[PDB]
Order: C-alpha cells, then structure tokens, then sequence
C-alpha cells in the first residue's frame, strides 16, 4: 500500500514544504488530494507515470514531481495559510477502477510562529454514584492548550490500547481562538474499576515542530482505587 | 436500406526508440482530429467541426501512457526484435484540376511509411517553400503501415515544375516526386 | 457533443505499439459493432470483438493479455460497455451533429486527353454519386470508365469518369451527376 | 465538469433509511463510485455503478441512477449507528472527481433512558467540576452555555460490551467560583 | 417482321466507298431521327439529316450529288418518308421482337490482382447494370474503379470493378450487381 | 423511358481496286447480320434471330450495286486521289475470367483499318489453329476506319501460351499480339 | 411476297367510274405504281403512289392506298372508251412485282342506234358472205355460234374523224352451202 | 430508249433461242419479263449491272447474261412448248421508280416444224345499202390459214398507212387446234368510196421462216412474207 512521509507537519508562510508518497502496487497512475470541510476531497495534482504529471482541481501554489513509478511528491514552494489541511495521496490504475488512499498528512501555516503548546491532559476519576447505581465506571480524560490539533488520544488498559468502551470527540474542541480542547471517555464495569490491579491511563499523542514544542506525548494515569 | 460508416475512436502510436507518440481520431478514414502531446490540447482537422463537437485531450494523453507501458512490456515478452524498414511511395496530384491563374491546391500522398518517422518538404523549380504548406499526421493502414498527405497550395503557370522530396529510414537516398502541369 | 474514446487495457531497434477501438456502424444505427486491437510491431496480438463476448488472442504472443483481462469482471464489464459508451454515444453524439451532417458540392468539368472524354468530378462530401454520360440526348454507357474515388484528405472527394467517343464536331456530349450535395441533378455539357 | 452532493450533514433514527442525492453535468463518465471515510483516517471505496440503473452489493446499500435525468443516489436500509462517517460520490472518464460529501450520523437508539448528572473528581488538578451528563436518549439535546468560562461538548455515543448498551454522553467543565450542575428534562 | 434498309441515290491505287444509313432513337419510338452518310476514300461528302429535310454536301466535293438529289421530288420525298419505312417500321417490327427484349444473365467472380479485388461481371446484353462492393456489410465505395464496359461483339458485355482494400482474413467482401437481365440482385461473397 | 437505342441500317462498303463489297446491318453497336455477296443468303450473327426476323438479301446487292457505281463517279470527279493506309491495333483477351481447364473464348481486337482489307490469324504456342476461329465482318468507326473481332475458342493451361497475327498494308511486317494465362 | 389484282376483266359505259382493286402482304414495298398496256403494244407508267393515302394525278385517275389494310385501288373518273387498257397494278421494293392484270373495256354508247346486218361481198375469194353486225348498242352482246365451220367475233368499237361517232362492228362468216345471216 | 432484237421467232423443241435488248439510257438496271393471258407479267431475271443477274419469279429453264451495262440477253437453252409468248426487255434504276419498256418480242415453240403457214388475206367490198343509208363504207380484211400469230395487218389508202377510222381484233382468232385468223375493218365517208382515184389495200405482215429451213418435198416454203389484198373506189 502507499505510504504518505511526513503525517504532520507546522511550518510558516514562505517555507519550503515537500510531501512525500511511497506505493507499493503495480499502479502507473497516483494522486495528490486535499480534503477540507465544506469542500471535501479536490485534486491538486496527478501523473500517469514517472517523469509525467497532469495539474488538477486546484493546481495553484503547487507544483509535484514522480521520479520513480512508485514515488509521487507533492512540493508547496511558497507555504500560505491558504494551505493548511489534509493532504491525502493515493494510487491507482488508469481508467478510474479504485484508488487506494494514504493514512494522511496534516500540515498548518502560520506567520506567528509560537502558539504551539503540548496539552495539558488531566484524567478525572469516576462517580461512586454511577456505580452504586447502573454499576458502571466512566473516566473522563481532557486536554487543552494546545494549537495544532494534531492530538490522537487513546486509553490505555492494563498495557493495551482499548476501544470498546471508548467515546471520543471527533473534532477538537475550541476556545475563543487560542488554542483547541478535546475530551474523552472510557466506561468499564464496577467489578473491573474498583479492583487495585488495573490500571487506566489516558494518552495524548502529539505532534509538533521538529529542528519547546515539540512530538511528544502527555499522560495521566491512574489506578483502580477500591475505595 | 443497409451498408454505413466505420469511425476509429482512439488512434494510439507509440514508437521506444525515440518516445514518440501520436494520438488521432478518424471518422470514414478522414481524421476528426488529432491529440497534441505537448501543447495538451485538442486540435480539429476542420475548425468548423470544434465549435460544435468536443474532446477531453487528458483522455488522450491517458492512453499514449498507457501504450507507453505496454510497448515496454511487449518488448520484454518477444526478447527485444527490430521491424523492417518499409519503402514508403509519394503521389503527386492536384486538388482540382488546372485552370491557369485560379489558385489551387497539391497533394502529395505518401503511402506505405514504417516506422512513422518521416520528412516531407515542397520544392518549386529548385528551392525549397515554406509557405502555404499542410501537413496531417499519420493515418493507418490495415496493414498497421501508416500513409501521410502534405499539401501545397500554389497558382498554377508554364513556366514552373514542382516536387515533393521524401526522406525515411528506408530510403538510403531521398526520392522527390516530380509533377507538372504538362 | 463530447466525444468519448477507446481505453487501452495494461499489459501483464525501433519498436511500434498500436492501439485503436473501432466502431463499425451499418444502416446507421441499425448494426453497431465494436472492436479494439492491441498491435505491436505490425502484428496485432490481442482483440476485442463486439460479437464474440470478450477479449481474445489472436496471437500466442497475447494470451497472457487476453485471460488476464477476461477474469477480472471490472475489466471484461468495462470494454464490453463500450459498445454504448463509445460507440454509440459517439454517434448519436458529435457525429450526428458534425460529420454525418456536411454537404460538399462537387465541381465538375469536361475535358480531353484518339482522345478520351474525361469528366473530373471534385470537391464533395458523400461518399456516394452517380456520374452519367450523355450524348446528343442519349445515355452512352459503354466507353465509360473510373478512377476511384480519391480522398483529398480535407474531407472531399475526386474521382475522374472517362468515356472513349472519338467527337465529331456537331455533337453535345453532356456531363450527368447525381446528389453529392443537392437534388438538382448538375448538367455540364460540351457541344462543338 | 463537477459532481453535485446535495445533502450537507445528515441524521436519522437506527433501522431508518438514508438517502444521499448526487447530480452531474459532464457526459463522459461512465463510472460513479462512492467514497466512504470514517471519522478516524483515510477515505475507501463502498460502492460503484456504471450506466444501467440500479445496484446490489453489500445488500444494505443501493444505488439508484438516473441517465436520462443525470441524477443518482445513495441509500442505506437499516441505517446502523456505525455507519456514520462521510459520504463522497464521485464521477469517472479520465481521472476522478469527488463531491462536498455528506457527514452523515445515525443516532442510535437510547433503550431504556436513565438520564445522570454525575459530577467526576480528579486526583490531579483542584476544582473536581467535570461533569458527566449520560445515559439519556438522543431526542434531547445537548445545550450550549453563552458563558466563557465554560465549555459543553456536543453529544457523542458510547458503546460497551455489556449485552446491550449504547448511552450518549456530554463533558462540561468551568475555571471559576461556585461551578454547580444540575439540571436534566 | 421484315426489315427495312436505307436506299443509296446514284452520283452524278485503293479506293473506299462508303454508305450507310443511321436511325437514332432517343427514350424508344419518343424521339425518331434519321441520317445518312455517303462517304467517299475517308472523307464524308454528302449527308442527309432527319433535322435538315434535305440532302446537304457536308464537303464541296459533293455539291452535284446534293443539289441534284434534292431538285427531283420523287428522289428527295422517298428519302424523306425514310424515317418511316425504316427506321420507325424496322423499330416496331424487327426490333421490338428481337434486340429490344433479349436478356442475359451476367456471370460474376471474384478475384485478386499488394492486391486489388477485381470484380468481373460477363456475358449480359442490357445497356446499364450497377456494381456495388460490400465490405463486411457496409457498401465500401472510395477505392473503387470501373474499366469500362467492353462489347464482346457477340451480343454481350465485360467490364471489371476494380478495389482497393488490402484484405484480412476474417472480413467478407461481396460483389453486388443489378438488373442485367433479373430482378434478384446477384451477390457474389468471398470470406476466408 | 429516356435515352438509348442507335441503329444503323445500310451499311455498305465497296473497294475499287480489287472489286471487294460488304454489306450489313447493326443495332447498339452489335451485327444484326451481314448479306453474303456470292451465296445471295442473309446470315445471321445470332442464329435465333432469323427465326424471328428476316431481310431480302437483295435489298443489299442492290445497295452493293449502287455503291459500287459511285465509287466509280467519286473517282472521277475527285481526278483520282489516293487513301493513305493505317496501321491497326490488336488487343487480346478471355471473353470470361480464366478458369484452369474450363472451356473459354479468346477474343482479338483490331482497331483502325483501313482499308477493310487483313489477315488475322491465331497462333498456339507457334502453330496456326485452324478450328474455333470465328471472325466477324466489318464494323464501322466514326473516324470512316473500320474494326474486326476474332475470336478463338480455347481451353486454359499454365504450359500454352496464345498470340494474335495481323497482316495489313500499313505493316511492312505482321506484329502478332501476345497473350498467356496470368 | 405476290401482288392480287382481282378484277380480271371489267366493263363500264362512258362517264362512269371504273374501279380496280389490288391486295399485296410484304411489308417492305414503300412503291405502289400502275401500268396500263395498250392493246397494241408494250406497258407504261400510269401513275403510282408510296405510303400516305390519295392521289391525284392526271386529274380522272386516283389512288386509294390503304397501308393499314394492306389494299390498294385505282379509281376511274368519266371513263373514256379510249382508256381501254390491260391494267397492272404493281408493289416495289428492291424491284417490281406485277398483278393478274385488268382488261378494262369501256363501251361508248350509240346515242343513235341502227342495228344493221350488211353482206360483203369480195371480188376476191367465192362466197362473198361475211356479214358485218353493226352500230348495234354496246348494250347488246354478240352472240356466238356453237357450229364447227362458222365464225363470230367479239365486239370492237370503231372511232372516224366525223363530228361524233363510235360504232360497234361484228364480222361473221362460214365456209359451207345455206349461208344466211340475217337473224343474228 | 431500249430496242429487242428478234421481235419475231419461231422455233422447235429443243433450240438455242436467243434475245437480245440494246439499252441506251444511263440505267444500271435492266429486266426480262415475259407476258401470258390470265399471269400477266412476271419477271424472269435482271441484272444491276454488266456481269451481274439475279433471278426473278420464273427462272426457271432461262439463262440471261449482261455482257455490257447497255445490253441485257435473254437466252433459252432448250426450247420447250412452255416458252410460247410475248417477252418484253425493260429498263430502269435502282429502287424501283419507272421501268421502260422494249417494243416486244413473241416466240413460239412446237415439236414438228411444218404447220406454220403464210395467211390468205382477201379484202371486202362493202354494201351499196350501207352508203345509201347512213352514207358510210366500211370494208372488211380477212385472213386464215396461219400458225404462228404473228400477223400485224395494217390499212394502207393511196400509199399511206392510216389509223383514223379502223378498229380490228387484238389477237388472233382460234381455229380447232391449226392455223389462226383475224379480221378488220376500214370505214370511210361515202362520197370517198365511190371515188375510183383512191386506193384501199389490207397488208399482213408475216414473220416466218428463214435459212436454215430443210422444208423439202411439195409445197412451199412458208418464209417472211408481206401478203396483201387490195381494191378501187367505185361507181354504183
Ligand atoms: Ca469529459
Ligand atoms: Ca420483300
Ligand atoms: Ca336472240
């Protein structure tokens, strides 16, 4: 399958930004998308085969390459903060059959350069209400003051990574205009919380700049407290 | 009723050697129009016929990259062979007939051409022209050979011969066809 | 009207590649038909027909091509809708409105060339005409010969009809021809 | 040259029937496929039609489409919750071109409601607040305070591995003075 | 039926002498016009005209022969009524049971001549007759040339319809005549 | 109903010098029949004609009769004046396609004689044939030349090959016609 | 390929119209002419006709031709007794074919009649005899004597140069005993 | 104009006749026919010109030639009874316009040789009643005895031969199955009758025998002769 290099990246109007795309198939033909809201998926740029390429939808400000028949770059020559979205590659071969897309970029432009902040997660414990009632446990993680909202959050129970039982937000969730907010929430059964022998943490990846914030990954864990 | 036309959509050429390709579409034999490669846009035999009819000239580009690929894997699977050389045969004539004075036009046919890499010039007396000179890009042959006409247009005297000298691969000399009025 | 085109298939010292979809209509759009072939060199390997089902090798040195492409629906489905969406379309497309419809009136002349009547017919769009000649008010057709109809190339048509009556001064020989562009029969005749 | 989806953001009710409406111009597409992308990463491939009306697979979706009128449409029987992700028709010839997608969400069926206002403490910080509105149906809706100082989340799902449970949820937290929630019909 | 003959008058190292007289019918017994030559060594010298109602000396070696021929009335008015006596009685008796309604069948074959397919047609007595080249279906009609009707001399015909088309197995080409003596139009096939 | 027919009804030709005479009858171009000077009998070009058709053979030597008499005149008044000779033409070829081993005609054309007066013999492979050679009377031109047809009824073979002789005045020496199989 | 002239012999007084009919079957005569022939001598030209009905020549003879039919007649206008001829009726082509032949006779009436049976007598031979029968009407026919040695001939019109006369004349003669005549 | 040689023959079964016929008009054509009572003419040859000749409807037993353009010749082989006549030579162009005519020519053929006898003309002298009355005479010319009707009689007054006032038999009367006769008669005004200075004579032209006639023993050799009678005006 393809492979998009860098799946996130900040960078300021005028910078040199190069995306990256490996496939892996026997396609001669590969894309180079952008989604957006309201918009959705446009194409910016494509080629039939190495050394060749065709403009799209919106080809302005861009400008790709295809050395080999199984790499594609898309190249932003003059970052702009008319840039900022999902960049999603995908191969495919001629004729419109299916086009195998790629995990994703996130790319943001900014003039100020600082506003970048790790977040600050915070796992908040359960109600003993809740489980003296329905008999149900539900942690409650949260974040915020943080700018690129490049977070992926994901619980984690007893070493693994957990999503039945899971429910987070789909979109980070604002504040003013500084800075983006995002909670979760992770529901297990009485019997299973109040046992001192689980543990329950609460991950927060994050992606930022590179060469101070920076990729990294805040934590709040917390244990099965009996009571 | 009965018996009609025949149109081939989608003339794909492609010659290794020197990445060369030709995308055409023709209608009775006559070429509707003609792909360009480079300037990415469709070009019509009759202008006329633009303004009423239209091609996607992406959807030509599409197949010479796809004939592309196939030259390079059919010339793996036959372990790498030549084609001979054709000798191809220049015709001579006019559009309508002589009538000194009144404009007129000159067709030179050329038959029989493999590979299609040739050049085709006009000749007046001696010297060389370059003005009023069509040329068509290569129609097929049901023999996968491909024939060209170049035309020329010129005013009809006595006192003048004209040639159309052709030069191919299978031509060790280049051979013009004479014509006059006579 | 926008034409649709034939799409070439992926495959599993001057070299020549060649492609072409064709679609052979009869009566119009009475009898449809259509074809692609996959020729390499000057020898053609691989083929659909509009009337065998699916693609075919007609060489040894193509049946990779041809299973290939006959297992896989999407493929095999595709091309065996061409039919419609390529030919058809097409037709009742552009054609319909471009080709199809275009007269060309013919230009014609009587001359000479023991001498033969030649009457040079040229310039016109259809395929068919009548070329009839006439003398002092009667059909000759004995001496009648052709040329074939030449292509120009710029979408008109040259053909020569000639006739072997050595002519006697007195006589009007007279050039007949039929509607390469109208229903008025042109007359051109030659008397002396 | 451009492909038209209609419905912007859609919500229907478990076991319901969604339909999602695209219209074209251009005459040379001969493949309409459609693209579904979860709210988590990259976008796939559901199901695709060529000229002919009508369409199987996956027997849950149907396409409907309509030459003569340039019009086709998506529909789902049986809408799951889990099917809510965004909706991307697109038109085939030479390459392809997508629409505004529909985000579409099937709000699920809340069995038995049993609307809490739990209020969550937290070993970290100091302020405890954090509450939890859940377990109520999908019918009510999730207010938004004009307050600054306080933020509310939109309703979101929750689905766990207890015979049968799927409750919402609602996350609402403040930074100052006397936080107090309380309220729920 | 007997048949009339046009009657010489009398004038007033080899040597030819020629007479002979002609009756040319134009859309059968429509339009009737008699004519007739006295041709002395290689030169025409006096005539007669169905158009002139008099004998004319078409060259100055023949003025006596003229103006005497046409100064006695029982020798002008005898070739006069000539049109009748011959060539409308000859046309309505002799003729209209003989020549007129003689029909032929043609005998059609295919062939070849790098190549041309050569259609020859032989052995019809009808002035007109069409031939037309079919492809697989589809009247083919660019490459086509005629070679001209040829008169056997023993009451019948040979003409050639000549065709480009480089054939290719598979394709089935036809020669299409009409009414040379039926009204079930020949068809002449050639596949392989 | 528009436009056919020519016949030409009297056709009578006369030689002075060797007292030669011929006279005959033609509809469209074809021999109706041709009197027979000597044997005072009418033949027919197609035999069922005269089943269906006759014509008094004396109705032609009466024309022989009188033509004969006006050369005379036309030799006096034009004081005696030659009639320069002209080379004919041959031209050979099947009456039907060459079918290997089927039985066919041969036919040879002469065109341009004059005087109505030649020798048209055939030859296989070199000896004269005798049998199957039919030959026609004499058919007049516009030009006041005549044209003779001879036919040679033959069966086709890859090891034989057929020429035409002709002999005139306007010949120092014959120039046979040579035709084979291809 | 024959001509039919049908009436073989014929008879008519003065002034009336004498008709001869003739019927031929080729259809390549394109020349209808008529000979008369004297009782003295060899046949001439009368008048003739070609195809397209009436003629008027010699204002008293006129030609019927009637192609359709394929019959043709010569009619006699005030029929003189002097036109008393052999009549031909002839078809030509490339030459002429004659008829059967009418011997016209036209009888002059004797507005004065006087029937009279005179004996000549001969200072010649004996038995004077010969009775010449004459003047008699054209009306009354001479008869004609089955006896072996006797003699009639038929009767001959005679023309003199007197003011106007054309009696009819009828010798009769014997060659044995008891002559007679008178009665006859 | 065209002029028969013998006008007059007689032969036997079994001779050489033959007829000649001198042309003198520019006409190519030139025919033989041969006149009966109840066929009328019927053609026998013709010629277009000098060595050619065609035959006609009755060929048969003939045999012409056309030794110049200006000369047609008739000729029997072998006589027969059958060839008895009158043959008339006529001359004429091409397509039939006018044929003219010979004079005549009457042959006669008979097995034995003697029966042909000249004719005993004797001239009769009219009644005295006849002039009394209507005042006209009218004389009768008689003659028997002849074969061969080859008689021409004519009327001879005061050394002239007259024709206006004579009428006579156009053929020769019969006779059992011998000898013919034929008769004629003279009338004149009475005053001319009787008037003794003018003569009347009935001549009778015969054309018999000739030469070559071995018609030995008694009787006399009946050869051309000219027999006539003769007589004077009167008294009365
Ligand atoms: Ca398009
Ligand atoms: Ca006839
Ligand atoms: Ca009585």
């Amino acid at each position: 399958a393809v492979t998009q290099s860098p799946r996130n990246k900040v960078a300021v109007t005028g910078g040199k930004v190069t995306l990256s795309c490996n496939q892996t198939n026997n396609h001669n033909n590969m894309y180079w998308y952008r989604q957006d809201t309201g918009h959705g998926l446009r194409l910016i740029h494509y080629s039939y085969g190495a050394g060749s390429t065709e403009k799209g939808d919106i080809p302005d400000g861009y400008k790709a390459s295809r050395p080999s028949q199984e790499n594609f770059s898309l190249i932003l020559e003059l970052a702009t903060p008319s840039q900022t979205s999902v960049y999603f590659c995908a191969s495919g071969d001629a004729w419109g059959y299916e086009q195998y897309f790629g995990p994703g970029t996130r790319l943001t432009v900014l003039e100020d350069l600082r506003d970048v902040t790790p977040p600050k997660v915070s796992l908040f414990e359960p109600s003993k209400a809740e489980i003296a009632n329905k008999q149900k446990a539900t942690l409650v993680c949260l974040a915020r003051g943080f700018f690129p909202d490049h977070v992926e959050l994901s619980w984690w129970v007893n070493g693994k990574e957990v999503h039945s039982g899971v429910s987070t937000d789909p979109q980070a969730y604002k504040e003013s205009n500084y800075s983006y907010c995002l909670s979760s929430r992770l529901r297990v059964s009485a019997t299973f919380w109040h046992n001192p022998r689980n543990h329950f943490r609460c991950q927060v990846q994050f992606h930022g700049l590179s060469e101070k914030p920076v990729t990294q990954d805040i934590s709040a864990e917390a244990w099965g407290r009996a009571d | 009723i009965e018996a009609d036309h025949v149109g081939t959509y989608g003339i794909s050429v492609y010659q290794s050697p020197g990445d060369i390709g030709q995308y055409t579409f023709e209608f009775d034999g006559d070429e509707l129009f003609y792909v360009d490669l480079d300037k990415k846009e469709t070009v019509w035999m009759l202008p006329e016929f633009g303004q009423l009819a239209s091609f996607d000239p992406q959807g030509g580009l599409q197949n010479i990259a796809v004939v592309k690929h196939n030259l390079g894997v059919l010339t793996k699977r036959s372990n790498s062979t030549p084609a001979t050389n054709e000798a191809p045969q220049a015709t001579v004539f006019p559009k309508s007939p002589v009538l000194l004075g009144q404009p007129n036009t000159l067709i030179c046919f050329v038959d029989n051409i493999f590979p299609p890499v040739i050049n085709i010039t006009w000749l007046r007396n001696s010297k060389s022209v370059a003005d009023g000179v069509y040329e068509t890009s290569f129609f097929v042959n049901r023999d996968y050979s491909f024939h060209k006409l170049s035309y020329l247009t010129f005013i009809p005297s006595d006192d003048d011969i004209y040639d159309c000298k052709v030069e191919h691969w299978g031509l060790e000399e280049p051979v013009l066809k004479h014509w006059e009025p006579e | 009207f926008e034409a649709q085109k034939a799409k070439a298939n992926k495959a599993v010292r001057h070299f020549v590649y060649q492609f072409m979809g064709e679609c052979y209509f009869t009566n119009g759009t009475q009898r449809i038909r259509y074809v692609t072939r996959y020729i390499y060199n000057r020898e053609e390997y691989v083929r659909y027909d509009s009337d065998v089902g699916e693609h075919r090798a007609v060489t040894e040195l193509g049946r990779p091509d041809a299973e290939y492409w006959n297992s896989q629906p999407e493929i095999l489905e595709r091309t065996r809708a061409e039919l419609d969406t390529v030919c058809r379309h097409n037709y009742e497309g552009p054609e319909t409105h471009t080709s199809l419809r275009r007269l060309e009136q013919p230009n014609v002349v009587i001359s000479l060339s023991h001498n033969t009547l030649v009457c040079s017919v040229t310039d016109f769009y259809p395929a068919k005409i009548k070329v009839r000649w006439f003398r002092n008010g009667q059909e000759e057709t004995v001496g009648v010969s052709s040329t074939q109809l030449i292509r120009n190339g710029d979408w008109t048509f040259q053909v020569l009809v000639m006739l072997e009556m050595t002519p006697r001064r007195g006589e009007v020989y007279t050039c007949h021809v039929e509607h390469p562009s109208l229903k008025s029969p042109i007359t051109v005749e030659w008397k002396a | 040259q451009q492909v038209r989806q209609s419905p912007q953001s859609l919500t229907v009710w478990e076991g319901e029937t969604a339909i999602l409406n695209c219209s074209y111009e251009d005459s040379t597409f001969d493949y309409f496929p459609w693209y579904h992308q979860f709210p988590g990463e990259s976008p796939a491939l559901l199901i695709a039609i060529r000229p002919v009306s009508n369409k199987k697979e996956d027997g849950r979706f149907t396409i409907f489409f309509n030459k003569r009128e340039k019009k086709f449409s998506l529909h789902i029987a049986d809408s799951q919750p889990g099917d809510s992700a965004t909706y991307f028709c697109a038109a085939s010839d030479n390459r392809i071109f997508f629409g505004d997608g529909t985000q579409l969400v099937v709000k699920p069926n809340i069995q038995n409601p049993e609307p809490a206002v739990y209020q969550l403490k937290d070993p970290r910080s100091q302020d405890s607040t954090l509450c939890l509105f859940t377990d109520f149906d999908s019918q009510i809706n999730v207010p938004k305070t004009m307050e600054s100082g306080t933020f509310i989340t939109d309703k979101t799902v929750l689905d766990m591995k207890a015979m049968d449970s799927k409750s919402n949820g609602a996350i609402a937290w403040s930074n100052q003075t006397s936080f107090t929630c309380q309220d729920i019909f």
